[PDB]
């Protein structure tokens, strides 16, 4: 059922994106209506002026798309190579293991009290601004 | 489970929201033209949507960065040694005790303010 | 015994995903390198608020309120940092 | 003692058997609001249509539809990015995982990882939490 | 005014003045020159006033041409004269650190598509000689891109990227990305010298750019595929375009990842077993290398010797830089195998007539893919194409053929060193893959089909001589260096067939005269030499039973030896004589990085000169039953005092276990007597 | 188009590219037949490139090998350059294969942006003008 409800959650998070899309393409066509025959307003050319320099970095060569198709050949090739190093198997002894299965436990229960105390006190002071 | 609840309630206020922008243009039609200037409601829409795509390009900018620091250190990572995990518990260890040290000195002055007010 | 690290890395993937104020996008598996990066690219900004003069005192109080010594677990960490575990020489590998 | 311990595993599983139909009770609630977010777009979507039919009569209604159009085109970029990165870090973490996840060393070295983003977020919410105490 | 006629009267002179020495002392005598049309000229002329159009064009056209002579100047290297910088030296430096070479750039980056629209704009349809503005722009660009191309030759080699290779790779932020415009001038089609000089460029800016050509052409990378491999394919196009575009395509195996990933284009499919399947997708080069390669084909069209030679370097890289996920989508092609050997099945001219170097090449580099496919897919898994492939080279003895091939080729140089014989690197390179298709036949010989004893005897004779050869030219460092090759080659095929090689009379007089020629040559070049001689005459003397009658110069032999023996265990005794002056060294115990040079060598090492020594003289003891013989040698030379002063300092030091031992095993021999 | 087997119609470009032995081609023969295959476009002159007709209208919507992006820009190229509807298709298919500067399915695209599709229509009159005068 939890399964289950992961496949509900994408479903509904595409549904929403559908539907945000449409939203869009309806206000924009009522806005382009509700302005149309008036010359362009400071709000419309600021509101450009944005989108102009936002589709610039967008559309430049080293910025996101030129370098998420080099981590993409990177990536290949690490993976390409990497399945042809030699594996230097470190067996570690078993009370060695012992005591760092230890120390990580004590830090993860410390770590759990701190995520408890910040969570308290962020609705404890919740509380006095009311 | 758990991880479907927060899937879940963030899914709910994003569907809400958008339920709140198709209004907007439930809004601006139902508005007479002679009235429609007064409404500014689109044009805070589209400002608050740029702002949603300047600040998911910083936040993508950030990713590519840390991907980028990721790849160009795994590159030369040939072997783990058992050096390499002592000194990662180490320092995640003493960034753990002065994590908890300024949590106390924030977590004393939160009770004082409360002992204070209630 | 035999009930190994499995049943607290199911318990880590806890702590973190009750603390995920979830994303738009999903999280890195950093390398052990960028661990130990990461580990002082952050307590290079914890003491910048809190003087070092303080700081495992102030971490005793507030974790010994829930039964942790930090000094037992820091001279376990300096064990752990002296322990020099053996050398598997007799692997045959390799292809050049 | 197996008999308490038996007990008590009872009603660990019928409190979680209470916590998923809550969760199911929620998404069908989601499910709700998006089918009367398509009920209310799908009037304006048509009606939007006809009035579609207007002829442009200045260049300022030539700019201007380029202009949200622009935004359109970038929505449809980003929420592309978005997949086109989550696709490169799924690609990343399944394949910096050698072929057997039952030895120590990964799963210490996974431990560590979320301990590191367990830190992370201590860091950020005490940097939030001391900011609330300067605010009062 | 606006108008030059002064100024292309003095770029005309000077580049006549710098043309005309070629041959004298005098070049200092134009540096004032050279430096003000670097200096005042080149960064400017793009500033000033102009009356007429092409003559800034024209000025431009001058001034490179100045540039491209400097930049051809030969020099003859009297290594011993002067502390003066050369006018070339002073020309690279002012293009590598100035605006001088900043212009340069400006001058690539005019683009294609304005060359197209000049030409297009042109009022005439000019002949082959006219000097029409589009032509002269050509010739500005192309000798832009040619000084460029001789700048980063003549650069020395230094860990530092000047200026000029920075503003290479640089992003200007409001400007046209250059790597995608130099890659843009592959549409250039009416002049086939400008692309070429773009794709040279980019074939170094490949092996020097901290960042990927691949990034660097962004959404354009797609395009500029498809049109680079339509001008491979394309049956009209000038055959060294082809050369360039396979060459920069072999590099980019080698050092640009994302660039050979978009050219090989693979198409994958979903297995039924889980694997993925790979294939050809419809831009992968891999389509027009399998044209050209095509025997079936080239009874139809000929492939001429530097494209064939171009797309088997391609081939090379392939399977030297491991690209398995293309090596799979080749070893399933029919034929694939057929058509890559059918050069090895030729015959070639004799090394004194002029053969096409780049036929030694092509065979050498399919000699080398043979070797790296043996070599990886381990004694299973290798193509049936190929096995039968193997079997038709041993039914036809070709062994035998590129044996004797790799004699004459190596008697051949030995003939030929005091001229500049052009060929040697080719002749290095095909004695290199023959080599390690050698050492390969040894140790899988049931795959090679090497089974006869009569082609491995001839194999190992034709390497014996083809080895003297180049030992008995002591004055050449490129026959020792070759020799001492082969050397190695020679020592692994008579360990592994120290059981058909039967006869030892044949092997004996070759090796004296080879260690001859080995005592004649450079100690230090020539000790991991002397070693590998040692080692097969122990080898050999190990084979059989053998008197003092049996061995040719027996007792010159011995004093070959015992003198060399003499070198080593001196310099042995003073290498632990100044470890007993320098005091506490560390355990310097992390370095974990690869072959250079300089650290010390240890003459303690089971494979040194003084250690193989040793255990010759033993095995050559074993020979002399009265001992008269090798006691002849001992009365002239001192070498049993010397052996047992470097003894007494190794046992009190417990340093030199080798040399020790292999000392008390040579006096244990001797007290038998 | 690249994928079907059919006789290309060379360029006059090519052909010139050709005859000013600029390409590899070094073989008497291959000049010859090239020249007795083309000659009468030399001897047509600018008359080998003609006025739209509904002959060749009809035929460009009937054909099935060409896609119907490229038949819809060919019948616009044929009213903006004065050129017959045949003729339209083929210079669009060989700018197509020589100067668009472009991956085979960045051409989807360009059929579909408007102002992608009249920049394009813009190049292959400039194209138009290189082949009458070549």
């Amino acid at each position: 059922n939890q399964t289950t409800s992961v496949a509900k959650i994408a479903q509904y998070k595409r549904k929403l994106m559908d539907l945000s899309h449409r939203t869009l393409q309806v206000l924009i066509k009522q806005e382009i209506q509700r302005k149309s025959g008036y010359a362009i307003q400071a709000d419309e050319e600021q509101l450009r002026v944005q989108l102009d320099t936002i589709q610039g970095e967008l559309n430049a060569p080293t910025q996101f798309k030129g370098r998420l198709n080099e981590l993409m050949s990177q990536i290949r090739m690490q993976n390409h190579f990497g399945a042809v190093r030699s594996e230097e198997r470190y067996y570690i002894d078993a009370d060695l293991l012992r005591e760092i299965k230890q120390h990580l436990k004590q830090q993860q229960e410390g770590l759990s009290h701190l995520i408890s105390i910040i969570k308290d006190d962020l609705e404890d002071i919740k509380l006095v601004e009311h | 489970i758990q991880r479907n609840t927060l899937n879940i309630d963030k899914l709910k206020i994003e569907t809400a929201q958008e339920l709140k922008n198709a209004e907007i243009a439930l809004r601006t039609q139902k508005t007479p033209p002679g009235l429609q200037h007064e409404y500014a409601a689109p044009a805070d829409y589209f400002r608050i949507l740029v702002q949603q795509f300047e600040v998911q390009l910083q936040q993508y900018r950030q990713q590519i960065e840390e991907l980028e620091n990721h790849l160009a250190t795994q590159a030369n990572n040939s072997h783990i040694t058992p050096q390499d995990l002592s000194m990662a518990m180490q320092k995640i260890y003493q960034t753990f005790v002065a994590l908890a040290a300024q949590l106390q000195s924030i977590h004393e002055n939160v009770k004082v303010l409360k002992e204070q007010y209630l | 015994d035999t009930e190994g690290f499995g049943e607290l890395l199911q318990q880590a993937e806890q702590l973190a995903a009750e603390t995920e104020g979830i994303s738009e996008l999903p999280h890195v598996e950093r390398n052990l390198q960028e661990i130990q990066q990461a580990g002082e690219r952050l307590r290079s900004r914890t003491l910048t608020r809190t003087s070092q003069e303080t700081a495992d005192v102030k971490a005793s109080v507030l974790l010994g309120s829930r039964g942790l010594d930090i000094s037992h677990i820091s001279q376990r960490l300096e064990s752990l940092s002296a322990a020099t575990t053996f050398e598997p020489l007799e692997p045959v590998k390799d292809t050049d | 003692e197996n008999g308490e311990k038996i007990t008590s595993l009872h009603r660990e599983v019928e409190k979680v058997k209470l916590d998923q139909k809550r969760l199911d009770q929620e998404l069908d609630f989601i499910l709700s609001q998006q089918k009367e977010l398509e009920d209310l777009l799908s009037p304006l979507e048509e009606l939007v249509k006809e009035q579609s039919g207007t002829i442009y009569l200045q260049h300022a209604d030539e700019e201007r539809e380029k202009t949200y159009k622009l935004a359109e085109n970038i929505d449809a970029q980003l929420k592309r990015m978005a997949q086109d990165l989550k696709d490169i870090i799924e690609h990343l973490n399944t394949s910096g995982a050698p072929a057997d996840t039952s030895d120590p060393l990964q799963q210490i070295c996974k431990i560590l990882n979320a301990h590191m983003d367990s830190l992370q977020w201590i860091d950020q919410n005490s940097a939030l939490l001391q900011r609330k105490v300067e605010e009062v | 005014q606006g108008e030059y006629g002064v100024t292309i009267a003095f770029l005309r002179l000077i580049t006549t003045l710098v043309k005309g020495q070629l041959g004298s002392t005098q070049s200092q005598g134009l540096v004032p020159c050279v430096m003000f049309v670097l200096k005042e000229m080149l960064p400017s002329y793009h500033k000033w006033r102009y009356n007429s159009h092409g003559v800034r064009e024209q000025i431009g056209c001058l001034i490179l041409e100045l540039i491209h002579a400097i930049l051809n100047l030969c020099h003859e290297t009297d290594l011993h004269s002067s502390h003066t910088p050369s006018l070339q030296f002073l020309c690279i430096c002012s293009l590598a650190y100035t605006e001088a070479g900043q212009t340069v750039i400006n001058i690539m980056g005019i683009g294609v598509d304005t060359i197209d629209m000049v030409m297009a704009a042109q009022p005439r349809s000019d002949g082959a000689e006219g000097q029409g503005q589009g032509q002269l722009l050509i010739k500005t660009v192309k000798l832009a891109f040619s000084v460029t191309n001789n700048v980063i030759r003549l650069k020395p080699p230094s860990n530092v990227v000047s200026p000029l290779e920075q503003a290479l790779s640089q992003h200007g932020a409001h400007g046209n990305n250059l790597i995608a415009v130099l890659a843009k001038y592959i549409y250039h089609k009416h002049d086939p010298a400008l692309p070429r000089l773009a794709i040279q460029l980019l074939k170094r800016l490949a092996t020097v750019a901290p960042m990927s050509v691949y990034a660097c052409l962004g959404n354009d990378a797609a395009a500029i595929r498809d049109a680079f491999l339509t001008r491979l394919q394309s049956k009209i196009e000038d055959m060294r375009i082809k050369v360039m575009i396979l060459e920069f395509l072999t590099v980019a195996v080698e050092t640009q990842p994302g660039l050979i990933e978009l050219f090989l284009n693979l198409e994958v499919k979903d297995g039924s077993d889980g694997s993925k399947e790979f294939s050809l997708g419809m831009w992968s080069c891999l389509h027009a290398v399998l044209e050209l390669i095509d025997s079936q084909q080239q009874d139809r069209y000929w492939c001429p010797p530097l494209l064939h030679r171009a797309a088997i370097a391609f081939l090379h890289a392939l399977w030297q830089d491991r690209r398995d996920s293309a090596m799979l989508v080749l070893r399933t092609k029919p034929k694939f195998w057929e058509n890559l050997t059918s050069p090895l099945f030729g015959t070639l001219s004799p090394p004194s007539e002029t053969s096409e170097p780049s036929i030694l090449e092509t065979c050498a580099l399919i000699m080398k893919i043979i070797c790296l496919e043996i070599y990886y897919v381990v004694k299973g898994s290798l193509d049936q194409s190929l096995k039968d492939t193997l079997k038709k080279f041993s039914i036809e003895k070709r062994f035998a053929y590129w044996s004797g091939y790799v004699k004459s080729l190596a008697v051949h140089v030995a003939e030929t060193e005091g001229s500049s014989c052009t060929s040697l690197l080719e002749y290095q390179m095909l004695v290199s893959a023959w080599r390690m298709l050698l050492i390969i036949a040894t140790t899988h010989a049931d795959i090679m089909h090497l089974t006869d004893s009569v082609v491995r005897r001839q194999l190992f004779l034709d390497v014996l001589d083809g080895t003297k050869a180049l030992l008995l030219v002591p004055a050449s460092v490129n026959c020792l260096r070759l020799g001492s090759m082969k050397c190695t080659l020679l020592l692994i095929l008579l360990r592994q067939w120290k059981r058909e090689l039967g006869s030892v009379d044949e092997i004996l007089g070759p090796l004296t005269e080879i260690l001859e020629g080995v005592l004649q040559a450079d100690q230090q070049l020539m000790e991991k030499t002397k070693a590998k001689v040692f080692s097969a005459f122990i080898t050999v003397l190990q084979m059989k039973e053998m008197k003092v009658s049996d061995i040719p110069q027996y007792s010159q032999l011995v004093l070959n030896v015992c003198e060399t023996l003499q070198e080593e265990v001196i310099a042995l005794f003073d290498q632990t004589r100044h470890s007993l002056a320098l005091g506490s060294a560390t355990e310097d115990k992390d370095s974990m990085e690869t072959d250079d040079c300089s650290r010390s060598r240890h003459r303690d090492q089971r494979d040194g000169v003084c250690v193989l020594g040793l255990h010759l003289a033993k095995e050559l003891c074993e020979v002399d039953e009265d001992g008269d013989s090798w006691l002849q040698v001992t009365r002239r030379l001192p070498i049993l005092p010397t052996l047992l002063t470097t003894l007494e300092v190794s046992l009190r030091m417990k340093q030199n276990l080798h040399f020790t031992e292999a000392t008390l095993h040579l006096l244990l021999t001797l007290a038998r007597t | 188009a690249a994928a079907a087997g059919g006789p290309c119609v060379r360029s006059s470009r090519e052909l010139w590219t050709i005859l000013l032995g600029r390409s590899a081609l070094r073989e008497l023969s291959q000049i010859e037949a090239e020249l007795n295959k083309h000659w009468r476009r030399l001897l047509e002159g600018l008359s080998y490139y003609k006025p739209p007709s509904p002959s060749s209208a009809e035929k460009v919507k009937a054909n099935k090998d060409v896609a119907s992006p490229l038949k819809e820009l060919g019948l616009r190229i044929s009213k903006f350059l004065g050129l017959d509807e045949e003729q339209s298709v083929q210079l669009l298919q060989c700018y197509l294969q020589e100067d668009y500067r472009g991956t085979r399915d960045s051409v989807k695209t360009v059929l579909q942006d408007e102002r992608q599709s009249q920049a394009l229509i813009l190049k292959i009159a400039d194209y138009y003008y290189e082949e009458r005068t070549c």
